[PDB]
């Protein structure tokens, strides 16, 4: 097997069960939620049209219209970051790229 | 009728 396995922490999933209860509180179907509860709570944040705009950009890579529990995760860690007073660089490195969604060449 | 372009967020 693998023992030297190249893989990097996904630093979203350390806060993931607060934005789980999050998730599940937004009604999740088969493991995504629609964008328009994505929708509430960015502008629940009291984040810029532009911001919200650069948030799901940075969130959903694939850009498959819907959250899934792991890109509202992400996402949701960016807005309260911001609230914490943070700013976001508005590029992906590959510690915030999903596991299964990312690529390293 | 409801309708995106890039997200929910970056409708014109
Ligand atoms: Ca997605």
């Amino acid at each position: 097997g693998p023992l030297g396995s190249d893989d990097v922490e996904w630093v979203v999933g350390k806060d993931k069960p607060t934005y789980d209860e999050i998730f599940y509180t937004l009604s999740p179907v088969n493991g995504k939620i629609t964008g328009a509860n994505a929708k509430k709570e960015m502008v629940k944040s009291k984040l810029p049209n532009t911001v919200l705009g650069k948030i799901w950009k940075l969130a959903d890579v694939d850009k498959d219209g819907l959250l899934d529990d792991e890109e509202f995760a992400l996402a949701n860690h960016l807005i309260k970051v911001k609230l914490e007073g943070h700013e976001l660089p508005a590029d992906l490195p590959p510690h915030l790229v999903p596991p299964s969604k990312r690529r390293h060449e | 009728f409801n309708y995106e372009s890039t997200g929910p967020f970056t409708a014109k």
